[PDB]
Parts: C-alpha cells; structure tokens; sequence
RNA sequence: CAGGGCGAAGCCAGAGGAAACUCUGGUGGAGGUCCGUAGCGGUCCUGACGUGCAAAUCGGUCGUCCGACCUGGGUAUAGGG
RNA sequence: CCAGUGCGGUAACGCGACCGAUCCCGGAGAAGCCGGCGGGAGCCCCGGGGAGAGUUCUCUUUUCUUUGUGAAGGGCAGGGC
RNA sequence: CUGGCCCUUGAAAAUCCGGGGGAGAGGGUGUAAAUCUCGCGCCGGGCCGUACCCAUAUCCGCAGCAGGUCUCCAAGGUGAAC
C-alpha cells in the first residue's frame, strides 16, 4: 500500500480538511478536498419537519450561481411552505373570514333585536 | 420477575448509590423514559424533551409539562380550580 | 347517549370512517350525519362543519377522544371522524 | 505458504481447541447470527407469501 | 491573612455567570394600550429550554399594533401552555391558564406566577421552575393587593403590576435525587463556579477563619453577627435558631 | 468540455469569432473533432468513418486544422 | 479514546394460571461497569542512576482507560494579590 | 378592433429565461455525545488472462512485481423521502 | 437511516437565498420595458505568506541532552486485537 499526505498546509482533520481518494490518470490515489454538505430549506410554518422538495441542497452562498427554478417550485408560498402546511393557510383563512360575516351577522341580528 | 427480581431499570446503576436512593430513583426513572398518549392526537408519542418540556412525535406538539412527569399534581389541581375562580367571576 | 345508538348501526347500517372517504361522501350526499369528536385539529372541525351544511347534514360532537369514538363504534382503533351513510333499527338519525 | 495454510483453515485443520484464543462470541458474534439467520427465514417467508405459498394470515 | 474564597465570588472573572447558550432574559411583555385597556393577543411558537434554569422558555409572538412587524418574548411557561395556544394579555384578558392579567383583575385565591412586585418592571417574583404565587386579598382604593410568595411570606403590592395566570412549568426538579458527583458538576457546569466547595475546617487558617487545628473542628462558634467584616461573616449568618 | 451530438451545431459552434484550433483526432472509429473556444471545448465523436472524412472539407474559413497524432 | 467480559430497561415467542401474573428460551445493549491497548498517571522494588542521559530522568511492576476523561490554540484572574 | 409581465401536470411538481421598489415572513450559514444497521468508496483478499522477473539438485499451469483514468459537465445505476 | 443519554439540550455574525406583498414600469399591433438569464462573447482580480527541519543531531531544556513538544496517512502473517 502506498499511503498519502494531506495537501493545504492545514493538517488538522476539521470540517474544513474533509476529503476523499481519488485515482488520477497517473494510478496515483491523492486527496481530494470535498464540499460541506449543504442542506435543503426547511418549511417556514415550522411544524413539518422534512427538508422542501424541488430545491437543490446546497451551501448558502451557491445560490448565487443557480437558476430561479432550481431555487424555489412554481405555486403560491413555493420554496417557502411545504404545501401540506400551504393547502391548510387556504382553507384556514377562508373559515376565519367566513366566520366573522357570520358573527357579523349574528351581531347585527343582536341588535336588530335589542 | 425475569432478569431481575427488584431492580427493573435501575439494575443499570448496580451495586451503588445504596438500596433507598436507588429504589426511589426508580419510580422516577420510570415516568421520565415512558411514552405517554397525546391528548390531541391520541397517539402513544409523548415523549420527554428535556426537563418540564414534553414532545409529541406525530403531530409535532411540544407542552409544558412537569419535570418527569406529564403532569404535576399541583398543577392538575390549579388547572380545576383556576377554572372554577373565572365561571365563578364572570359566570 | 349515543355508544348505544352507534353501536347497533355499526352492526346493521352502513358507515364510513375516517376522512377523505367521509368527506367523499358528504361530497356525493348520501350521507346524513357526521360524528366528529373532540381532539379533531379545529381546523378539520370546522371545515366539515361547513363542509357539511352545505349539503344539509347534521353534525354531531361527540364528547370522545377519536379514541372513546372507536371503542364505540366497535372498531379497534383511532377513529377521529366518521359518516353514518344508512341507519339499521337505530333511530341514530332524528 | 500462508496460502497454502489458508487451504487447510478451508478443511478446520489448525481450528481446534487448542488454537483458539478469543471468545465463541468474539470469532463469531452471536448478534451477527440473528442478521444471517433472521433476514433468511424473513425472505423465505416473503418469497413464499407473493409465491401464494401461504396466505397473509398464516405468515403473520 | 488571605482573601477567603467567598470574599473572591464579588470580583467576579472566574465565579462570574456561565451565560453563552442562555436564550435570553425571561421577560414579560412592557406595557401600551393593549396592556393598560385593552387584551392584546398571540400564539405560541415553541417550548425551547435554556441552560442554568429548570423552567422551559415559551417564544410566544405577538404584533406590534404600531408598526407592521412581528413582536416576539420569552414567556417562563405556565404548566399547561402547548404550542400554538393562544396567549392573550393585558386588562380586559380573561382568567385562563398563560393568560396575563393586571393581578387587581382577577379574583382572590388565584395561582399565578411570573409576577411583577413593581408596576412593569416585566416579571420578577415566583418563577422558578415550579413555583407560584397566591393572590390573598384586595383593597380597591390605595390600589394595593397582597399576595403570598413561595417562601410564605405575604407582601403588599400595587394591583397596577401583571402576573401570568398558572403555575411554572417543570414541577418537582428537586425530587430525583442527584445520585451521583458526575450529575452534578455536569449540572453546574451550566450555572457558574460554584462546585465542589471545601468545607472551611480542611484549610488552613491563612484561608478561612473555621481552620487550623490538630483535629479539624471548628473552635468557635459558628453563628456570627450580622454587623461582621466580610472575611469573618461565614458559617451561620446572624441565625436566630440553630438546630432542626 | 461538451460533448455537440449533432454535426450541424459544432458546424455552428466553429464559424464564431471565438472558435479557433479545430483539433481532429482519429480513434479508431471514433474519429473526433475538437473545437477549441474561448470557454468550452465542443467535440463531436463520428461512428461513420466516411462521414468525418467528408466533415474534414467544411472547415469554413481557414481554421487552424492541426489533424493530431 | 483497539479488541473483549458482565449483561440492565425495552421487546418477541413458547409454557403455566381462572385472575393477578409467574416460569423458560430469545432478543436488546444500559452503566461516573470489569479486563485491557493508545492516551493520561506514577504504586512497589525503598531497583537503576545518584560529579547522572537527566538541577528529578531509566527499567521491570503498576493505577485509570465513555467520563467529575485527555488534550491544541484563543481569552480571563497579578503579589498581602 | 381588442389580448398578450412564460408555459405544462389531477397532485407531488415540471419547463432554460419569465416584470417589479420601500416594507414583512422564513430558510441556509447553524451544531452534543454514544449505540446499531445499510449504501459507496479506498485498501485488503480469492479465481483467471497478459507482460517482465525469481527458483529449477528434485518438485511446482510456479512465486514476486505491474496491469490507469482528475476537476467541471452530460447520462443512468442505488440509496433516502 | 434509526436509536439511547441529560436537574448537561450542546455557538454567534458576515454573507447568501426563497417567499409574502404589490408602490411603480412598458409598447401600443410590433415593438417596448424586463430578464433572482438560458446559452454565448469581451475585460479584470491588486497586497502579504509559500525554501527546509518538525526531531532520540535544525524546536525547548547552557549541548547533536534516554527529558519535553500539536496532528495527518498507515500494508502481509499469526491472533480477538492498532
Ligand atoms: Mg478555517
Ligand atoms: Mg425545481
Ligand atoms: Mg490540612
Ligand atoms: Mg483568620
Ligand atoms: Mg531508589
Ligand atoms: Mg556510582
Ligand atoms: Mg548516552
Ligand atoms: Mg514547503
């Protein structure tokens, strides 16, 4: 076994010098220095806890470089809300308003009586 | 009576701390690592977070409970009487 | 009460338990008495409370747990909601 | 020549009692012989069920 | 001749407070118009817990009726408060678990913690981790109410000041017995230095005045005036008893 | 690099201001051709071995075709 | 911060019992748990050395080795302090 | 004469671009320790072909060495939900 | 992936992002503003560090001193095993 040697002048095995083995066209097994994992966007309602569909996970200062649709799916509160928690804030708001025309109505037939 | 006659969950902190403090730890032990049952989706997932704090697994509801148990006594007994103080108010 | 009522339409009626299927149903309108209980998250309350007069169908809070809900309906399990289609002999349906 | 030992470890030469030095448990960890065995009568009982073999009930 | 160690706790820089994790004061909502007429309302977010302190934090947000925003606190959790209870404050709220009132609303007898011992200085007495307070009796001019703390005392206070209605949340941190040193360096290793205290009888006379001795007994006794010099003011401190 | 798929569109690609160094290597069935610009390296891999010889006389304008072994 | 030992709750079957539940076989992998590398320590020979390799080292034997464990850098506390 | 701030899928969502400020909400940056299991890799191993070696007193289809593809794209495995 | 443990719940900020909202902009029947631009093309990235030892002879112990000094990689055999 030919063993190897890290590359940067850092050797101190952090979340910074994380790396893996690669084979080179020279059949010479070097480091090659990875990225951090990036993690998808969590949903703002904040009670589902899974991670969003239709959005790359990856670190914060690439989506830059990415496209609008890679960033976010094309519906209300898209690449917000994780659209179980979406179709609830539509019917949730619609029973709300629908229930303060019925006390509005409740109240005025209150003092159409009084 | 298997495994163990008279230890149950503090066998795993054997022969020390003396009998007394190991036996009154243990009905502790027991109501801190139990699952309780959800009063608002009824499902077995209460589980205790950290210390007064419980957590439901399924619908994702955190409560304030008592330290190792979901509810202390007094604040069962508040919670009654609490009630009673403002029908007893405004009626 | 009504763990006397339901049980007998569990036996001899028809029924629908859940949601999605009692909602379905009350959709198509052959249903005529919905038995929600309480620890049903308000918002599936009253959005078949409206649901349901609509189409003109009783509601019913039933003071379980969606589990004293499934103990009286004779079933094994977590039933939060539940649509009676077709009384049996049971004057469930007033 | 240790390949040529390795053939005899094939046959249990050299296997005795007298040529072990670490627990049954540490040569062969019976936790592992729950995976081995468990997941082959796991899937044989799920080869036999899509295979109308048995019913649900039966293999439940 | 030396500074005993309880002299050193006032200078701070070792025996100093522990606090980088800490969520942040436990605090009550200062007052307005929704506080002083009306009844504000909001929803809680979550039950996360700090470091250093046996009661469970509640981030409960309101919105500021004056610009278009999102106000959120650290409400010390009444046992009972879930997420996504509303909270509802101020004078006209109603008497309800993790509801706060003006404690000249509501009526005697009520258990209530997170209180305030001057008009809206945003919570002070009775919130620890399963402590309350009981509101005795009122006096509706003078606009004062008495009020009995855990330790028992009872104490005249302005009906103007809020308290939230309930007890703290995580009752009985005290009944589970420590069990083992581990648990407990591990547990102040959360507060601040101050653990594993020498008794004064193991140190020599240089560091603390119960010291020295050919068998290690105290020699004089260990009540003390309260009129003492800081450096003498150790064992038990103006005690009127001594003994159980 | 980016591998065209069509032999039209590097036909496109090599008629740029950019374009330069059309490079042709002969791989034994898969004889390529390599466009070198300013940012990528269209090649086209041809299975025909008739077709890239006629593909050879549509080099438009002169370009630098350095046939490379 | 090797490899092993003991084997707690939980759980599964099987068996008894009328019921409470109790037996038996597994699972499971808890612990300021045991042996024991690395690490950190320094008991005993009252060994070596004792103008030393060394202004405190060196051998064999030892203690502990998932926790009140060990460490690198940054930062705080300064003389009756 | 009006219309035209992109379109598809029942839905998860899809498409290469798809007008837009002050302000607001949220996410990423952004997390302990330990156990178990699965996937990928590098290395280790076994069977068999090449090439160059070692031994050949006798025996050994022998023993040893070596036997490759980077980032960045593009496509599809196999994981997870 | 999924667990256990905690009277221990285990970092902040630059930076970047999606969404809400919708003030305003656009040309008037082929164009126009716009492109969190899709592809492509043009120009630019200054300043300082960068040898070698890293240790039973390059560091500290008055020395080429059995002392001390933070890490990374890490084959065959036997064995349970670094
Ligand atoms: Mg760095
Ligand atoms: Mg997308
Ligand atoms: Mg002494
Ligand atoms: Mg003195
Ligand atoms: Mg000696
Ligand atoms: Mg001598
Ligand atoms: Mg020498
Ligand atoms: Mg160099």
């Amino acid at each position: 076994v030919q063993r190897l040697t890290y590359r940067r002048r850092l050797s101190y095995n952090t979340a910074s010098n994380k790396t893996r083995l690669s084979r080179t066209p020279g059949n010479r097994i070097v480091y090659l220095y990875t990225k951090k994992v990036g993690k998808a966007p969590k949903s703002a309602c904040g009670v589902c806890p899974g991670r969003l569909r239709g959005v790359r996970a990856v670190r914060p200062k690439v989506l830059m470089r990415l496209s609008k649709t890679k960033k976010h799916v094309s519906r209300a509160y898209g690449g917000s809300m994780c659209a179980k928690c979406v179709r609830d804030r539509i019917k949730r708001a619609f029973l709300i308003e629908e229930q303060k025309i019925v006390v509005k109505v409740l109240k005025a037939q209150a003092q159409s009586q009084k | 009576a298997k495994r163990t006659k008279k230890v149950g969950i503090v066998g795993k902190y054997g022969t020390r701390y003396g009998a007394s403090l190991r036996k009154m730890v243990k009905k502790i032990e027991i109501s801190q690592h139990a699952k309780y049952t959800c009063s608002f989706c009824g499902k077995t997932k209460m589980k205790r977070r950290a210390v007064g704090i419980w957590h439901c697994g399924s619908c994702m509801k955190t409560v304030a409970g008592g330290a190792w148990t979901y509810n202390t006594t007094s604040a069962v007994t508040v919670k009654s009487a609490i009630r009673r103080l403002k029908e007893l108010k405004d009626q | 009460s009504i763990n006397s009522r339901l049980q007998l339409v569990m036996k001899s009626g028809k029924y629908v338990l859940g949601y999605k299927q009692t909602l379905k149903m009350i959709r198509q309108g052959k249903a005529k008495l919905v038995i929600l209980a309480n620890n049903c998250p308000a918002l599936r309350k009253s959005e078949i409370e409206y649901y349901a007069m609509l189409a003109k169908t009783g509601v019913h809070h039933y003071s379980g747990n969606n589990i004293e809900l499934g103990t009286a309906c004779g079933k094994y399990y977590r039933v939060c909601t539940l649509a009676i289609i077709d009384p049996g002999d049971s004057d469930i349906i007033r | 020549r240790c390949r040529k030992n390795t053939l005899a470890r094939r046959k249990g030469r050299h296997m005795g009692i007298g040529k072990r030095k670490g627990t049954a448990n540490a040569r062969m960890p019976e936790k592992v012989t729950w995976m081995r065995r468990m997941r082959i009568l796991r899937r044989l009982l799920r080869r036999y069920r899509e295979s109308k073999k048995i019913d649900r009930h039966m293999y439940h | 001749g030396r500074v005993i160690r309880g002299q050193r706790k006032g200078a701070g820089s070792v025996f100093r407070a522990h606090v980088k994790h800490r969520k942040g004061a436990a605090r009550l909502r200062a007052v307005d118009f929704a506080e002083r007429h009306g009844y504000i309302k909001g929803i809680v977010k979550d039950i996360i817990h700090d470091p250093g302190r046996g009661a469970p934090l509640a981030k409960v947000v309101f919105r500021d009726p004056y610009r278009f925003k999102k106000r959120t606190e650290l409400f010390i959790a009444a046992e009972g408060i879930h997420t996504g209870q509303f909270v509802y404050c101020g004078k006209k709220a109603q008497l309800n678990i993790g509801n706060v009132l003006p404690v000249g609303t509501m009526p005697e007898g009520t258990i209530v913690c997170c209180l305030e011992e001057k008009p809206g200085d945003r919570g002070k007495l009775a919130r620890a981790s399963g402590n309350y307070a009981t509101v005795i009796s009122h006096n509706p001019e003078t606009k004062k109410t008495r009020v009995k703390l855990p330790s028992g005392s009872k104490k005249v206070i302005s009906s103007a000041n809020r308290a939230v209605v309930g007890v703290v949340a995580g009752g009985g941190r005290i009944d589970k017995p420590i069990l083992k040193a581990g648990r407990a360096y591990h547990k102040y290793k959360a507060k601040r230095n101050c653990w594993p205290r020498v008794r004064g009888v193991a140190m020599n006379p240089v560091e603390h005045p119960f010291g020295g001795g050919n068998h290690q007994h105290i020699g004089k006794p260990s009540t003390i005036r309260r009129d003492a010099p800081a450096g003498r003011k150790v064992g038990l401190i103006a005690a009127r008893r001594t003994g159980r | 690099p980016r591998k065209i798929e069509e032999i039209k569109d590097f036909l496109l690609t090599a008629r740029r201001k950019d374009a330069k160094s059309v490079k042709i290597k002969k791989n034994k069935d898969n004889v390529k051709f390599k466009v070198r610009c300013s940012r990528y390296l269209y090649t086209l891999v041809i299975t025909d071995k008739e077709k890239a010889e006629k593909l050879k006389q549509s080099l438009p304008p002169g370009l630098a075709v350095k046939e490379l072994k």
